[PDB]
């Protein structure tokens, strides 16, 4: 289903100055979902994860491709921010909270929902200066996030309970930007 | 509360 | 109700302290005069009764922490053991002003009409203060910063300590009645006083040379000492006027430390005797010994408490096989074995 | 009952080669500590005192091993701290009551029973102020520490957090301090002092110093004054009266550290070999060897299992795999690489 | 379980150019783990805490060579840095974070570090702070580590836990 040259075109439409990054996107986007048609299924084992890391300057289009390509693409798409993640949850917010987003977008659909994209603005929040230091936004919550990028099975409560029971969520089929 | 740490 | 005198108190002390007339005297005028403040609630003609706080100054090892550990024993009212260094300014890592307050309420029992007519006593003063002159472009924070605060809290404040641990309350505690008494070793002091008062010059025909005549460090360069000479070592005119009274304690004399050997209760030779006593052997010491311990003990310039190094490594070869010994009833030191060439003599049953 | 110093000497010979003078002053201030919680408040004296140890000596003479040794026979808690991460308080670095934490973990949070435990402290000569040093600045690690520990060693209470928004209060009095570490250049600040009297002039008299060099004699001269030049505070020295001096390790020590231990490597790699079922046995020619590898390379009996493993890195490949090797012999040359060691079938 | 000669052969598939550094490895990993499966059982108590140091230039390979016996024996492997040190309690949390839970399991794991020489001493805080605070680390101790960050407190011992 994915095509990398008519993709190419549309975010051409609404992206302009960009050629050699909307090459890039598309083949890690094609190779993804390529990888789960057929998971871990053919000869060559420890198959590399397919990522997207966008850097790039200010008003160069990086939150522009991320509401493009939801729009364009038919799985749930999610905008979240590095800045209101805290380790531990004390008040600002928990890891957990960006799946739970998630199945909102997807309607409570883990079979739909584990092929979804992720994107996260402004990864350098998450930069770890701990020079003088607890740090809640330094290496916390770097430390959660790498836990939840390696793939890991998270608790989450479908609806929030009317029942003590959680759904098992997997982590490494979805996508991350 | 907070984080204090200079020198 | 009759309270004690300063002859009684200072008896006490006495006990426990030799050679420091000056700065006893001190302590027990102002805790008399503390009780009179005390008694006089708001109940007298005078408003605003004026206070007046101490500074005991003195060399290493002189008995400064010695006399506030001694005096809480004999005293009724609360008191507390604090120090400066963990002091941090408005709020670091360190610890806030308060906690010295929350120590008051441990020992007095969160009894806030009893903690406020308590005593205060802080170690090691001296050591925060500003080693540089007024610029400090680099803001110290446990410099100079650490006095300025503790201005509202001598001038008398209230603060906000949590009762018990915890509610959302917090105790409001008067400091405008609460005594303190700051002290501290200083280092360097002579130096900066010889300046001022000495003003020698020798390298000019006219300027007369001294010749490392001068009084001693003890001697004249700590009693005549006024706030002016503080300023250069770094401490503020606010945080000194705070503290009018000074005690200037005197360095321990070849016969000071003789009398401290025996007429103190909790001397060291009386602690051997009794450690000994557990073994079953009976422990003498040699008058010879004892003078012969005081010349040591000069040579280190550490003060009373380095005579625990000559005694301890004197005996050091005694104590490791005495246990093993039996039947031993006395143990005496003779001179040579404080100088260590001879052994010292034993007695077997 | 009671260890007696003779007693827990004899323990310590088995893990503490060639320290004569440094077991007798562990052993009788141990004991006394016993005596000062036993005798304490049931004893007509009363305000019982405190005598804390400080250990000097060069690298690798064994002052770690004591305070881990020390501890398998006694039973009360101890604990192990390090002095260069404590840094004034109010600073990114450290604070020191960090030390009283992980005592109370090794006396899982008694108080009453952590007051009666013992601590040591290594590396403690990083912490000295330094005299030749810009005045406007300020030692938050070596000058700070110092004055903070004073008031420690002497006893007082520190709010400390239980199990890491309340604390709990903790005495300190009857807690005992074995501060240790190398002092570099001490050795030159001392030989001075001790013989500096002399001048340069033709009337001025000439000592005849440097006869000989001293190191293991010249640390047991050791006095208060001459560790304030070296930096140390008189009041922190005034805390510590005891002093233990520790000479280096002699020509022979490493050969006796090596079979007359327990916990030698020898008897360590004989464990290996022989739940294997091959015995192992090291010729005295391939012991001294060693030895002198170890001394000209100056690493010091730290460096000496770096020589062991290289030596049977290559053999040691096979041994499994190998049979019907009921014993293996070591030779000088095997130390040496020249050739290979026999096996004995 | 398995052998040197087994061992050299599993550390060939996936790794090649390094025969000297594979003969080191499988003994002194065989010998370390061995400890663990006698204990105090034998005569010579207090045995093993022997340390691995590897040196050589960037991109040989020498981080592959933990992972790859990592998967090979199937161990706990965590790959911390002392780059980042000027905090010490990080590196031993680090570990537990593979399975949040390990008192018995954690201590037979190992450890990687990477750019050592950073630390070398300049003759200068920047340098020598490290290497006196790392000494207490490699002898082994034991620190408190939330576990999952939660509240009771969990001791694991250093001894055990092999650096490299
Ligand atoms: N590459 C681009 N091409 C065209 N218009 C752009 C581009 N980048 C930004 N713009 C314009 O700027 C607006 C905001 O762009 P943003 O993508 O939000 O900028 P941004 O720097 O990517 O945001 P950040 O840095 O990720 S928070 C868009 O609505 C466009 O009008
Ligand atoms: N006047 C004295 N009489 C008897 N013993 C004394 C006297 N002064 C000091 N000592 C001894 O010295 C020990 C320590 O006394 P301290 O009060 O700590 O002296 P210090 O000058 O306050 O030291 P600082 O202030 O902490 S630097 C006491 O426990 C006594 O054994
Ligand atoms: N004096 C000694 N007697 C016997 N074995 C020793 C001695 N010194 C070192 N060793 C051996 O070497 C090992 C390491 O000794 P250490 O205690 O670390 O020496 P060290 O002087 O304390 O080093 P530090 O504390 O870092 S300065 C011990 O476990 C022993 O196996
Ligand atoms: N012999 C080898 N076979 C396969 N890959 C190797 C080999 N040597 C190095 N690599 C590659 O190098 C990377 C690790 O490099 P590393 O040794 O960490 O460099 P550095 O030591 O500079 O950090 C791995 O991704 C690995 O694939």
């Amino acid at each position: 289903l994915p095509t990398p040259h008519e993709i190419r075109n549309h975010l051409d439409d609404y992206v302009i100055g960009q050629e050699q990054a909307k090459k890039v996107l598309a083949v890690a986007v094609y190779n993804h979902y390529k990888r789960l048609r057929n998971g871990d299924t053919s000869n060559g084992v420890e198959l590399g994860k397919s990522n997207i890391l966008l850097i790039g300057p200010t008003g160069s289009g990086k939150t522009l491709l991320a509401e493009t390509l939801a729009r364009l693409l038919d799985v749930p798409f999610t905008m979240a921010d590095a800045t209101t993640l805290t380790e531990a949850g004390y008040v600002g917010e928990d890891v957990e909270n960006i799946i739970q987003k998630l199945l909102q977008k997807s309607d409570y659909d883990v079979q739909k929902a584990q092929r979804g994209i992720v994107y996260i603005d402004q990864i350098d929040k998450i930069s770890r200066k701990s020079d003088n230091p607890r740090d809640v936004s330094g290496e916390g919550v770097q430390q959660a996030l790498l836990k939840l990028i390696e793939g890991t099975v998270a608790a989450v409560p479908p609806q929030g309970g009317r029942q003590q029971e959680f759904l098992q969520v997997d982590t490494s089929k979805i996508l991350f930007i | 509360x907070x984080h204090x740490x200079x020198x | 109700s009759a309270l004690p005198t300063p002859h009684e108190i200072r008896n006490h002390l006495d006990d426990y302290v030799i050679g420091q007339e000056q700065a006893k005297k001190v302590l027990a005028v102002a805790v008399y005069n503390h009780y009179k403040r005390l008694r006089n609630g708001d109940t007298s003609n005078g408003v605003e009764l004026g206070k007046s706080n101490i500074l005991l100054i003195g060399p290493t090892g002189s008995g400064k922490t010695l006399l506030a550990e001694t005096l809480a024993r004999l005293l009724d009212v609360p008191f507390t053991m604090a120090d400066a260094t963990t002091l941090t300014e408005a709020g670091y890592v360190g610890e806030d002003v308060e906690n010295i307050i929350q120590k008051l309420l441990q020992k007095s029992d969160y009894d806030v009409q009893k903690a406020q007519r308590g005593i205060v006593y802080i170690d090691q003063i001296d050591k925060i203060s500003r080693k540089s002159d007024n610029p400090s472009i680099t803001r110290d924070v446990s410099g100079e910063g650490v006095q300025q605060a503790l201005l509202k809290l001598i001038e008398g404040t209230v603060a906000a300590v949590p009762p018990q641990g915890g509610q959302q309350e917090f105790l409001q505690v008067d400091t405008s009645k609460i005594l303190f008494i700051c002290g501290g070793a200083f280092a360097g002091l002579d130096k900066v006083i010889s300046h001022r008062v000495e003003t020698g010059s020798g390298i000019g025909f006219g300027a007369t040379v001294k010749a490392k005549s001068d009084k001693a460090s003890e001697g004249e360069l700590l009693a005549q000492v006024e706030p002016e000479d503080l300023i250069k070592f770094g401490l503020i005119p606010e945080f000194i006027g705070r503290l009018p009274v000074v005690a200037t304690l005197n360095e321990l004399s070849e016969e000071a430390l003789i009398q401290i050997l025996k007429e103190p209760k909790n001397a060291l030779t009386k602690q051997y005797q009794a450690l000994f006593n557990l073994e079953g052997v009976d422990l003498e010491f040699r008058d010879e010994a004892l003078d012969a311990i005081a010349k040591k003990a000069m040579a280190r310039k550490t003060g009373a408490r380095g005579l625990r190094s000559i005694v301890e490594a004197a005996l050091l070869d005694t104590m490791y096989d005495l246990p093993s010994m039996e039947d031993v009833e006395k143990v005496v030191i003779d001179e040579s074995v404080i100088d260590g060439q001879s052994e010292p003599l034993l007695i077997y049953g």
